[PDB]
RNA sequence: CUGGUGUUGGCUCUUGGUCGCGCCUGCGUAGGAUAGGUGGGAGCCUGUGAACCCCCGCCUCCGGGUGGGGGG
RNA sequence: GGGGCCUGACUGCGAGGCCUGCAAGCCGAGCAGGGGCGAAAGCCGGGCCUAGUGAACCGGUGGUCCCGUGUGGAAGGGCCA
């Protein structure tokens, strides 16, 4: 009997599940009931389709990633605002980086992204591990100036 | 320490060969003086029907073959004048039990092999030394037996567990050797088989030095 | 026509008989029974072109109902 | 009427055999047995280098261990 | 009726007759290999006889090494018992 699997088997994995749940048995009740199908050559097929394009998204999404990455990483973050001697009277939120960075560098990134302990003020020259892509991102230089 | 060290030098899981076993045989008994090498194995028959018994010799012995001659008087005799070296009675027997073997072969007069079966079967059949008769070493001709002990024979009989055993190299006596004679015995109780049995012949089958360290291996090489 | 079972067909023949055994272990054999009977597999539902139930037999049935071939489920 | 089989699917509770492996373990009355027995003898003269001999207490009649303390 | 060693109460065979509608049944000198009893002439092919019995098949088992359904094998079979 082979198996395959759409959801369960335990509670959900419906991946690479095939299980010999034997005849009639498996049969009926669990796809009867409308969990998953028998191999179908038709299926088979299937599973290593389906899988081969969430491969396709996943690599692929790693590139859009590194080529950003790369890019930013060598750029510079330049940012203007307000202030006294040492801190900016108004914050800085890297909510503002990416207004900013976006708004005048050009390049479209989150605002969940990035690393902060939190909101920065002691201007210019101070860099942000900034998270971008699940197991790579970019750790770059900050620098912001009250232009005065 | 004396075995841990002995423990890690052979393995838990293989059939090595004769010649080789012996190597490490040696490699593991460098014990005082030197630790006789002997063959112990499983027959697979069974001991309650005497016809499966297997035993006889095998085949270096020699006029340096010394004899025990077991009897009861006229053999007391016989054996001594015959040629024998250490002659006595179930006195002998009782005094091999307690600590005393020095004979090389031992020999019995049909009037005293119960007792030499019963009360030295352990302390004869290891090495050999219960007399065994069709195995020249038992009869009314007890001086005949001992005087043709010499020719080289080493014997062999099955054990009422199953295992036969004895003699098949010196710790010393060459890895050729060893081999020379670990497979001789495969050939002498191979044979010996007996004759309403079937299954499977060698069960286990091992080379060793009495206390200490046992391989077993495939008699077939 | 109304027994079968669509995929193929599986009813009918069968000649049964008895002996007595007792053969090439030592000895011949001795022949008896003389009848005939039935003898098939087993029946269930599914549906064709606008209804129809089906009915069949269980080995056709594990086969075209897994699948199908001149009709569906 | 009745064992196996078929579409007669899930969940859990359970006692049986079997071979394998892993360590257990006794009684034919000082020559018929020592912790059975055959290969031994109780070590053919012996083994981690922590309880070594003397000494309490802990585990299926006990060694496997036992915590040691003790130690020519 | 006793003692002595011994076993032919053997194979391969039997020329030729008894009784016979059938198959049976029964008998036997001599011939060959191979023994046993005696010195040997010779007897010994169960027994003092006439009852102690049975087809053909159907199967077993101890030899055969004939047949072996492509040939090399073997299931299986033919023959001896």
């Amino acid at each position: 009997m082979k198996v395959i699997f759409l959801k369960d088997v335990k509670g959900k994995g419906k991946k690479g599940e095939i299980k010999n749940v034997a005849d009639g048995y498996a049969n009926n009740f669990l796809f009867k009931q409308g969990l998953a199908i028998e191999a179908t050559p038709a299926n088979l097929k299937a599973l290593e389709a389906q899988k081969q394009k969430e491969q396709r998204q996943a690599a692929e999404e790693l590139a859009n990633a590194k080529k950003l990455k790369e890019q930013l990483e060598k750029l510079t973050v330049t940012i203007p605002a307000k202030a006294g001697e040492g801190r900016l009277f108004g914050s800085i939120t890297s909510k503002q980086i990416a207004e900013s960075l976006q708004a005048q560098h050009g390049l479209k990134l989150d605002k969940r992204k990035i690393e902060l302990a939190d909101a920065i003020r002691a201007l210019g020259y101070t860099n942000v591990p900034v998270k971008l892509h699940p197991e790579v991102t970019a750790t770059l230089k900050v620098h912001v100036t009250e232009q005065k | 320490k004396r075995y841990r060290a002995l423990l890690e030098k052979v393995d838990p899981n293989k059939i090595y060969t004769i010649d080789e076993a012996a190597h490490l045989v040696k490699e593991l008994a460098t014990a005082k003086f030197d630790e006789t090498v002997e063959v112990h194995a499983k027959l697979g028959i069974d001991p309650r029907r005497s016809d499966q018994n297997v035993r006889g010799t095998v085949s270096g012995l020699g006029k340096q073959v010394r004899v025990l001659a077991i009897a009861k008087g006229e053999k007391i005799k016989e054996a001594e004048e015959a040629g024998a070296d250490y002659v006595g009675g179930e006195e002998i027997i009782q005094k091999i039990l307690d600590g005393w073997m020095d004979f090389d072969a031992v020999v019995a007069t049909p009037d005293v092999m119960g007792a030499v079966g019963s009360k030295l079967g352990r302390i004869l059949g290891p090495r050999g030394l219960l007399p065994n008769p069709k195995a020249g070493t038992v009869g009314f001709n007890i001086g005949e037996i001992i005087r043709e002990i010499k020719a080289g024979r080493i014997e062999f009989r099955n054990d009422k567990t199953g295992a036969i055993h004895a003699p098949v190299g010196k710790a010393s006596f060459p890895p050729e050797k060893l081999a020379d004679n670990i497979r001789a015995f495969i050939r002498a109780l191979e044979a010996h088989k007996p004759e309403g049995a079937k299954g499977t012949f060698l069960r286990s089958v091992y080379v060793t030095t009495t206390m200490g360290p046992s391989v077993r291996i495939n008699p077939h090489s | 026509m109304q027994k079968d079972l669509h995929p193929k067909a599986v009813p009918c023949k069968i000649i049964y008989q008895g002996q007595v055994v007792m053969e090439t272990m030592s000895t011949r054999p001795e022949i008896h029974v003389d009848v005939w009977s039935g003898v098939h597999p087993f029946w269930t539902g599914e549906e064709r072109f606008l209804d129809t139930e089906g009915r069949v037999d269980k080995f056709n049935k594990r086969f075209g109902d897994s699948y199908r071939r001149g009709s569906k489920k």
